[PDB]
Order: C-alpha cells, then sequence, then structure tokens
RNA sequence: AGGCUCGGCUGGAGCUUCCGUCAGUGCAGAUCGUAAUGGUAGUAGCAAAUAUUCAAGUUCGAUCCUUGAAGACUGAAGUGGAGAAGGGUUCCACGUGAACAGUAGUUGGAUGUGGGUCAGUCGAUCCUAAGGUACUGGCGAACGCCUUGUAUCAUCGGUGGCG
RNA sequence: ACGUUUCCGACCCGUCUUGAAACACGGAUUGCGGAGUGCUUGUCUACUGCGAGUCAAAGGGUGUUAAAACCUUGCGGCGAA
RNA sequence: UAAAUAUCGACUCGAUUGCGAUAGCGAACAAGUACCGUGAGGGAAAGUUGCAAAGGACUUUGAAGAGAGAGUUCAAGAGAACGUGAAAUCGCUGGAGUGGAACCGGAGACAGUUGAU
RNA sequence: CUCAACCUGAACUCAGUCGUGAUUACCCGCUGAACUUAAGCAUAUCAUUUAGCGGAGGAAAAGAAACUAAAAAGGAUUCCCU
RNA sequence: UAGCUUCAGCGAUGGAUCGGUUGCAUCGAGUAUCGAUGAAGAACGCAGCUUGCUGCGUUACUUACCACGAAUUGCAGAGAGUGGUGAAAUUUCGAACGCAUAGCACCAACUGGGCCUCCAGUUGGUACGUCUGGUUCAGGGUUGUU
C-alpha cells in the first residue's frame, strides 16, 4: 500500500532501486489487467502504486541532489543545476561585498563629515 | 454661427484632448501619502527637526516684492565665516549651505548671521557616545527636554 | 469563369501550421508565419490591431513560470532552507 | 460595524468566499452550537462538527429527531443524520441533508486532536470571560 | 491524403480522440451543467482547415 | 388629459407616502437595432441523366432494405478496376429511437459501441533544377535590408612516410 | 364602457411642401432598446451669503461612521482707475 | 546621484448616488469559445425546477414517441426546453352579425352591468 | 640567414563570463501621415499627434547653472497652484 | 347551414416583464517579481471510469516537507483531505543553440552483439556575437642579434 518516504529516506541506493523495480512490475500487471476486463478493486490500485513510484523517485532524486550540493559546496565554480535560482536580473545583481566596496576618498569622507544627532528647542 | 452680441469664443479644444486627460481624484489620498512619509522619517531621524535643515532668510528678486523675505536655499559661505561655523560643521549639525549664493552688502548679511547664532542658541547637541560626552555637547538634563520640532526651523 | 466552376480548382494549400504559434497561416513559399512572424526572432504585432494582441498576449495562456516566480517572491525568493523539521 | 480596513463588508466578496471556500474553510463554516448541558460541561459554545457525533435536529420538519452524523457532505454544506431519512419512489433510502447550523450537538466524538481543541477553545473562553 | 506527415497524423489523432460523446455519468455530478459535448465535429459539415 | 385608486384571478419577495435633489426619465414611425410571428399557403413546387415488374424474407410497419426470376441501361476515351492533391475515420462488424438522408426507410458516408493501416526491396529519407535563404561585405535612425557575385575571401583536404 | 342595431358625420398616418387621401416617400404584425448629452469658456436671468470687498488655490493641521466634516493665507484670482 | 512626480500593464487589496442578462467588458455560462476567411483577421448566442431530486415507483394501451391512472411536493397548471409567462399569431365551445372593405365620432334603443335610508 | 622582441591580425568544442526574446499602463531616443478646421484651398490646423522602429525601471528621464534676472537680488533637478 | 368578422370563456405558440447576482464598469490603496538555470506563446500528453473547461509534465487533475485535523463523492475505491510551500522534478517546439527547419550528422566514452574496422543502445558534447586570460601561429610592419 501507500510507501512511506519518512520509512524510505533510511534505505541505500539498491534498496531503493528494487523497490523502485517492483512498484513498476506491480503497476505492469494492474496495467494488464486493465485492458483484460479487470475487477474495479484492482483498477483502484494503479493510482495507489503510480504515486508510490513518485515517492521512491522523489527519495532518491533528494538524496542524490543533497550529497552533490554537499561535494560542490566549497568548489569555486558549481554546476549550473547547483547554483541559486532566483530571478535572472537578482543573479546579475551585484554582491554584498561588492556593493559596500568604498574607495578611498569616500571612506575618508566617512571619517571626516558624519552627521550627528541634535534637536532644536521651540 | 454665433448670433448676437457675445464674446468671441476661445476653448482649446480642437485637439484629441480624450487622450490626455487628467483627474484630480487622488488629492485627499496625496493628502494622507504625504502625512504618513512625514510621520515615518520624523520616526526614523528623530529627534533631529522634521522638516530638516535650517533654511535662510531671503529677500524677494524683483522691486514688485523686495519689500518681503522669505525662506532661502541655505547659507553663504560668508555668512557662516561670520556666524564662526564651519562649512562641514555646518554640514553636520543640520545647517543648509548655499553654495552659489553670495552677500553683496552688510544688511542682508548680518541677517542671516543673527538667524544662525540663534539656532546655534536653540541647538541641542547629543554625546557623540552616549557613555562619554565631550566638549560643545549639550549637558545631560538638557538631553532629557529634546523634543522632535514640527514646521519650519525657525519659522 | 469567376465564381462556381472556379472554386473546382483550389487544392493545394497556400499555408500550413506554424511550429511557433500552431496556427495554419506559415506560407510555405514565403516560409514565414503571417501571424507571429516566424521564422523571424521578434514577434509579429502591431498596435492597430488591438484585438489581436489582446488574443495572443501574456496571460492568455498558462504563464507557469511567471506564476512559479509570482509565488516564490512572496517569500524572497529563499532557497536551500526547509521547514522547522517537526511532524503530525 | 467592521473597523478593520483589510475586511470586506460587500455582499458579492462575501458570498464568493462562501461559496468556494476549500474543504478545510467549509468544515470551519459547517459548525454546530452544543447542547446547553454539553456546553456547561466542556466550557465551549460550538464547534466544527465531525462524523460520528450525536446531534438533535432544532428546527425543520424534523425538529426533535435524534441520531449520530452520518457524513459531512462538504461539498454540499449539509450533514446526513442516522435515521433521518426519506424513501424515493422506487423504494431505496436516501438520507435528508440538514445544515449544521440547524442541529445541536448532545455527544462530542473526541480524539486526541478534538480534545486538545476543545481545551484550546475552553482556555480562551475562559481567558475572555474573565476580561469581559 | 494517403502520404501524409507524422505531425499531421498527430493532429488527426487529437482530432479524433476529442470527438467523443460525453460520459453519461457526469450528468449526475453536484452543480454539473453540460447536458452533452457542444463541440462535436462532423467531418462533411465542418472541416478541419490545417 | 397625462394617468390613478379599488375589486377578482395568477404570482411567490419585495414594495411604498411625503420633502429636497439628481437623471442613461416617457416612442408609431428613423428602407431604425434586436427577437419572435402572420396573410400569401397546404400554395410555387419536389419534371434533365430511357425502367422497372413478379414471388419471397425480415419487420408493428416495405415502391425504396435483403434473396431469387425477368426486363433494361453504362457499353472498355465506362455508370468498370486503381492512384496524385484534398478529406480525416467517412473504412469494417454489430445495435438504432429521435434528428438528418427536401417521399419513405427495417437502410445509410447518419447515430451508439467496438475493430482495423505490419516493409532492408513500395515511397519519403539521398542528389541537384528553376529558385529560396544564410554568411561575411556594403547600406540602414532602426526592426533589419541588398548581393548568392573575385562582392567577400587567412573558408582546406588527399596520397604517402613516420607514428 | 372596444356587443348588436338604427339616424347624422366620417379618405391613412408621419413627412418635405404654396399645395397630400394622393398615381410622392417610410410604414406586414408584436415585444424590448432607441436620439439636444458631457465638459471648458462666455453672457443674461432667477435664488443664496457677504459686501469695498469677496473667493480663496496648491498646501498645511486635525479627523477612524478618515476620499467626508472642521480649522488655517504679508502673498493669488476678480473688483476698487 | 535618493525624495517629492507618472502609471493599475503585472501581483495583492478596499470601495461605489454606476449596469442588473438586448444593460454591464466581446465574454455572469466548456468566451476570445463555437463558427467564418488561404491569410491579415472577424467573432456570437447562451443566467433561473425545487428547501430538499424527494427528478414521477407501480398498473394500463401502444413497436415507440407518448397517453390514462398513481406517487413525491407548500405547490407541479414548479416535470426536466422546468421561476413568472405579456403582445403579435393561432385552435376549440357558446352568443351575435354577415349584398363590392373593415374600422371610427355624435344620439338613442336592446342585451348586459351595477346602486337603492 | 639564425635566434629573440614588439606591433598588427588570426584559429581554437582552449578557462571563465556576458547579449539575444517577451510585456504596455507610465518612461527615454527616433520616424512620421491624412481625415478634419479654415464654410473652397495650397502656408496654417489636426500635429511636433494615430500608425512604424529601437531601449529601460520600479519608476524612468532630469539634476547640482556656460541659470534667472536687473532687487536692498535669487540659487541643482522633479511636481503642484498662479 | 358552412365560411368570414366580432364578443365572452378555455388552450396553444412566443419568451417580454418582474424579483437577485460568485459578473461587469469606475475610483482609491499597497508592492516591484519575465528569459540561455531556457521566458511569453504554441503543440502533444497525463485520471479506474472523465470529451470540454480548469490543473498538471513522463514523479504528468500531481511527489516531498510543514500547518490543521477526518474525509472524497457521480459511481467506485481506500494520519484522509485541504491550505501553505523553503526539497525534488519540470515533455516537444519556441530568443531556440550541431546543420536544416516537421528532416540528417559529427565527436567522444561505456554497454551488447563473439571478436570488431561494422552494427545497436545509453550518457556527455558540437549555435551566433562579445569581454578577460591561455595555447598555437602569420606578416621584412618596426627593430635588434649571428
Amino acid at each position: 500500500t501507500k510507501l512511506k518516504c519518512k520509512s524510505l529516506r533510511g534505505e541505500k541506493k539498491d534498496a531503493l532501486q528494487k523497490k523502485l523495480d517492483e512498484q513498476k512490475t506491480e503497476l505492469a500487471t494492474l496495467r494488464v489487467s486493465k485492458v483484460t476486463g479487470g475487477a474495479a478493486s484492482k483498477l483502484s490500485k494503479i493510482r495507489v502504486v503510480r504515486k508510490n513510484i513518485a515517492r521512491l523517485l522523489t527519495v532518491i532524486n533528494q538524496t542524490q541532489k543533497q550529497e552533490l550540493r554537499k561535494f560542490y559546496a566549497d568548489h569555486k565554480y558549481k554546476p549550473i543545476d547547483l547554483r541559486l535560482k532566483k530571478t535572472r536580473a537578482i543573479r546579475r545583481r551585484l554582491t554584498a561585498h561588492e556593493l559596500s566596496l568604498r574607495s578611498a576618498k569616500q571612506q575618508a569622507k566617512s571619517r571626516n563629515q558624519a552627521v550627528r544627532k541634535f534637536a532644536v528647542k521651540a | 454661427a454665433p448670433r448676437g452680441n457675445q464674446m468671441l469664443g476661445n476653448a482649446h479644444f480642437r485637439k484629441h484632448w480624450h487622450k490626455r486627460i487628467k483627474t484630480w481624484f487622488d488629492q485627499p489620498a496625496r493628502k494622507l501619502r504625504r502625512r504618513q512619509n512625514r510621520q515615518a522619517k520624523a520616526v526614523e531621524i528623530a529627534p533631529r527637526p522634521v522638516a530638516g535643515l535650517l533654511r535662510s532668510v531671503v529677500r524677494c528678486p524683483q522691486k514688485r516684492y523686495n519689500t518681503k523675505t522669505r525662506l532661502g536655499r541655505g547659507f553663504s559661505l560668508q555668512e557662516l565665516k561670520a556666524a564662526g561655523i564651519s562649512q562641514a560643521q555646518a554640514r553636520t549639525i543640520g545647517i543648509a549651505v548655499d553654495v552659489r549664493r553670495t552677500n553683496k552688502t552688510a544688511e542682508g548679511l548680518k541677517a542671516n548671521a543673527d538667524r544662525l547664532k540663534e539656532y546655534k542658541a536653540k541647538l541641542i547637541l547629543f554625546p557623540k557616545k552616549a557613555s562619554a560626552p565631550k566638549k560643545g555637547d549639550s549637558s545631560a538634563e538638557e538631553l532629557k527636554v529634546a523634543a522632535q520640532l514640527r514646521g519650519d526651523v525657525l519659522p | 469563369t469567376k465564381g462556381t466552376q472556379a472554386f473546382g480548382k483550389k487544392h493545394v494549400k497556400s499555408h500550413t501550421l506554424c511550429k511557433r504559434c500552431g496556427k495554419s497561416s506559415f506560407h510555405i513559399q514565403k516560409k514565414r508565419c503571417a501571424s507571429c512572424g516566424y521564422p523571424d526572432a521578434k514577434k509579429r504585432t502591431y498596435n492597430w490591431g488591438a484585438k489581436s494582441i489582446r488574443r495572443r498576449t501574456t496571460g492568455t495562456g498558462r504563464t507557469r513560470h511567471l506564476r512559479d516566480v509570482n509565488a516564490r517572491f512572496r517569500n524572497g525568493f529563499r532557497e536551500g532552507t526547509t521547514p522547522k523539521p517537526r511532524a503530525q | 460595524m467592521k473597523v478593520n480596513p483589510f475586511v470586506s463588508s460587500d455582499s458579492g466578496k462575501s458570498r464568493k468566499a462562501h461559496f468556494n471556500a476549500p474543504s478545510h474553510e467549509r468544515r470551519r463554516i459547517m459548525s454546530a452550537p452544543l447542547t446547553k448541558e454539553l456546553r456547561t460541561k466542556h466550557g465551549i459554545r460550538a464547534i466544527p462538527i465531525r462524523t460520528d457525533d450525536e446531534v438533535v435536529v432544532m428546527r425543520g420538519r424534523h425538529k426533535g429527531n435524534t441520531g449520530r452524523v452520518l457524513r459531512c457532505y462538504r461539498k454540499k454544506f449539509v450533514i446526513h443524520i442516522d435515521k433521518i431519512t426519506r424513501e424515493k419512489a422506487n423504494g431505496s433510502t436516501v438520507h435528508i441533508g440538514i445544515h449544521p447550523s440547524k442541529v445541536a450537538i448532545t455527544k462530542l466524538k473526541l480524539d486526541k486532536d478534538r480534545r486538545a481543541l476543545v481545551e484550546r477553545k475552553a482556555a480562551g473562553r475562559s481567558r475572555v470571560t474573565g476580561i469581559l | 491524403s494517403a502520404l501524409k506527415k507524422s505531425f499531421i497524423k498527430r493532429k488527426l489523432a487529437k482530432k479524433q480522440k476529442q470527438n467523443r460523446p460525453m460520459p453519461q455519468w457526469v450528468r449526475m455530478k453536484t452543480g454539473n451543467t453540460m447536458k452533452y459535448n457542444a463541440k462535436r465535429r462532423h467531418w462533411r459539415r465542418t472541416k478541419l482547415k490545417l
């Protein structure tokens, strides 16, 4: 019946592949039943099997992506699919440190000129 | 076909004016928005005056108006020197500096010098670091009566 | 003779289906779509065709990615994080 | 009169929200009052009705009939009560839909989550009634 | 034409699938208003201007 | 007078006096817009392409569907047998009540449900024709255009040895 | 009283036109829709307030039955040559 | 080189002396849809049973449509194209007129209607 | 003639970047009519406007005087009233 | 008599009018977020039964996670299902990218065909313009050196 991704998370790659193959075989059997005048109870399991295949693939892909993200966490150049997907304009924006950069003249002006806190008596 | 005694028509409506129409249904909305902007600015820069920099006194240019004075853009460097205020210091303590205006008459220079003097008298300067005051900074109980000023500074 | 007799000879299509817009407006001999301008890089729109612009503008399709971006903007385009690990 | 500038007193907007509410909102909409005794016993005034609750019809042609909530047809905004049925022409029996606002709950189907919900509602009622 | 293209065959297949009577159980759904398929096409009356 | 009040019948959820004020405020016409309906009228008409008849079957029901017998026609530059463009399931089987088949219908290119298109050798795929369209190069405020040419032009690839 | 019957009168409406019942045009019938409006600028008239003044603009201040109402103008419009 | 400024095209909201299905956006609905044109493009009509389908079991004539009974229902003359249900047009029953128009105004009569402390 | 510089110009599926194409209400640069009014019409008007092309943002553009002016002078840009 | 006209009563045809209204119009407010990490748009496909509309993309009327807490509903059927949404995934055309534009072709690796020069499969890659740097170069263009 309905698998639990909580439980599947602990399994290993080979185990997940095996379970995916079992689910696919069961789906093929149910598809045969569909054409060969299958019972309504039998046909009602197709949706569950399909969503179970979806769950297994979800877990597999999530674990693979986590491993790859960890692997490339420190490389200067990362694969395109492992980079931040903000908007294109946001990606073209300057970095925070580049924005914070100030020239020597601006630093000197910051040192010398600094607004004070004051009030005016009415 | 005008008939009888009439004033000759003058209405400038021969262009496709229906493509350029401006209504004023958002006048109260704009009023509210500007009040809210002033409130936000006051919260941001408290206790400094909401109006902002202090402006100078100015004679209206032409002889039709020269008997009236009004707020100018800022204080000329001659006036700042006469009041003994550096331009750099004025920018910090919130006084507008008009780098284009120059004084050619003692009375005009003196009016603005006096204005600067009274502003300095009314000024309250907070210590740069609250823990440690310095020379020039206002006194402790003076810093308690500090309140945000609304409207023009020295109207 | 112009009319019934002449219409019997109409059996060669001037336009076929366009790859970009799917309309039957791709001129075979001119090799250009009379509707979207394919294969020009840019799209064919004219301000005198207001109804045509309305028919083929944004929002008349699925706007899948635009809706996705709108959904993700509401939370500041946060990435790399997950909800607080909890349970039922 | 409402004061919240983000709450709409538009009849059309209210009707649209009511008739297009999703299932979790229809749950809240389909709430029923507790009887007097149940109200004093549990501390709450009303709760979102649930299947396997016991109710008594308070108004309509079936006023006074009791039973158990067989189903909560959230799509139709009605509940089907046990023993509240009519007969079609052929002879089959069909449950008569009743709006939950016209019945009163006489026994709450309590579980972990329903108990927690009742505890929250009772705590809030006590808190507000103390201030009032 | 007998000698056709795969894309044309694909479009014709979709049109064939769409030309179908409405399922009978749809009339029993809650709030349903459709009584039949109003987009049926007859090969001789209306032509797919492909 | 514009119109108004009441009664009776139908109907099932709103309506109203008076005071101010406002208006998308009154129809017989505009070869007015739109929707519906008359007399004409059971009328004009359903007349090109020679032609049908007998017995039976099925059916509630047969000029028209099916079988057999007869009589005719196209008459091989066919009313025969197959294809290209075009159509797109109209192909085939089994049901069919309504609509459609300008009479009818048990029949149908109609309608409901299913089935059906099998390639190393048939085509596409491959070559180029008329011609189209790129490159650069020029022009152009610009989208982009013009030339397919020594205009442009540093446009490679073949044998052999070595490896 | 839109029934019948008598006696008297009685040409089909709208329109353009000197002149229409016209052998002038529109009108087979019924329902519903259908045409001097908005705004700017003038001028006169009527009413209201104040009156050598009057109206105040943008704006500002306040207002939560907060697009309203209320307060607010060395200055501006028209008038006073 | 910010602010004051423009703008609802996009996303999210609040309102109204606006329209109330021939109105209001073309579109209240499987509407930029059906459909039309080779193409650029053009472009509709279409809201309403009932509180609840309780959507008419069963008998009966018919091949069937359908009808006669019955049942449900506040009610079905609310019966599916279903709230109301106008005019034009049309059918039946009864009365009355009826010689190449019919209608109409005025004045009676008849029929008829209505009032009488 | 050998080697080595520079200058100029190439080829690379060389390492790593960036542009293209949509949207229309507002914004910036161009190109650019005629109907219409003048009771005709050609300058004029419509209009430095429909239509066409290009380029951005949340605003854009402008912006810190080769300014206004002629006072006892004002003092970047943008916007409102006049 | 019949027909015709007319009146009263009854019934058809037709869909006006009335009664609201999840629609429209206008005004105001708050935000700034498309695309080679492949947009807008198009095509095809996806459900047990589901043509259309809506939703989605081969994990295809949706997966994971988080909140709430018992349904969905036409028939079936069996922490539900709704909402949020940060993880994963996101077909083919399309600026659309190997070349062409509804077709055919090149480079590598790996796998199978028994071996393979030959087949087949899978995976990665091969667009134009441009910047920075790298490598390999060309020119008596200027210069030095032998």
